[PDB]
């Protein structure tokens, strides 16, 4: 539900 | 007495801050400033995430707990970190030049009312008056992000253990390094500032919900802002 946040956290 | 561990935590948070805060966007122009300031906030979210990832112990949370902590804190950290560019000389954020100088008029033209802006400006004045060390500023940003009372947190005990190590590091720093009488109840005044940020967060969300149910306004936002602040 939060792919951009998830990507930035990686 | 500041342990080796406590000094290591401070060093790490200072460098994380230096790497991610520096006073590409749509140009500054009642909503004329929303494109420019939505870009600025969008960029600032990326930097907040950068800072969070470097908080000792943040990495040990599940991806789900990292997401809820950043979703709930991002706007508070942006308001808090903005205190370093804020000047009481003219109640403005002076990111270098008149182009990227933002007064009450500027930030009042992004679809938010004085019901957010006035408390926001009074919060910056209050925070300047505390005259925090940068060491205290970065611990307060880290404590703001890693708080076990945010909605949706799964492992509250691990978040609390991380926040307690940061809190103990801050209280110890204040006692060892903050000059009395400036140190008197400084921890309590800092936690009160975090409460002011939760209140600012609440007002922001209420105004965000209203604004972003106007699709013409949502259109001026960024994908990251819509994902973090919601749809
Ligand atoms: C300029 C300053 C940072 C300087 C720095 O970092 O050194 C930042 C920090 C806090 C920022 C405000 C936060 C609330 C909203 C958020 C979006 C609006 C949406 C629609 C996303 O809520 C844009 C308008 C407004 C008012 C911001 C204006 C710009 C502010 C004041």
């Amino acid at each position: 539900n939060h792919p951009m946040l998830m990507n930035l956290l990686k | 007495k500041l342990s080796e561990e406590q000094q290591h935590i401070i060093a790490i948070l200072l460098d994380a801050h230096h790497k991610t805060y520096d006073p590409d966007f749509r140009p500054p122009v009642p909503l004329s400033m929303l494109p420019h300031l939505a870009d600025l906030v969008s960029y600032s979210i990326q930097k907040v995430i950068g800072f969070a990832k470097m908080i000792p112990g943040f990495r040990d949370l599940t991806s789900d707990d990292q997401i809820v902590l950043l979703k709930s804190s991002a706007i508070e950290v942006i308001m808090l970190r903005s205190n370093q560019s804020f000047t009481m000389d003219d109640m403005s954020w002076d990111c270098g030049s008149q182009d990227y100088k933002y007064d009450v008029t500027d930030v009042s033209k992004a679809g938010h009312t004085l019901e957010l802006i006035e408390p926001l400006i009074k919060f910056q004045v209050g925070l300047k008056k505390l005259n925090l060390h940068e060491e205290e500023h970065v611990l307060l940003m880290a404590i703001c992000i890693v708080s076990p009372d945010r909605p949706g947190v799964q492992d509250a005990k691990l978040v609390e253990a991380i926040q307690d190590r940061l809190s103990n590091t801050l209280q110890t720093y204040i006692r060892c390094r903050h000059p009395p009488p400036g140190s008197h109840q400084l921890y309590a005044k800092m936690i009160q500032k975090l409460a002011d940020l939760r209140s600012l967060n609440e007002e922001h969300s209420k105004q965000y919900r209203s604004l972003s149910f106007q699709p013409e306004n949502s259109m001026k936002l960024t994908p990251l802002v819509l994902e973090v602040f919601g749809n």
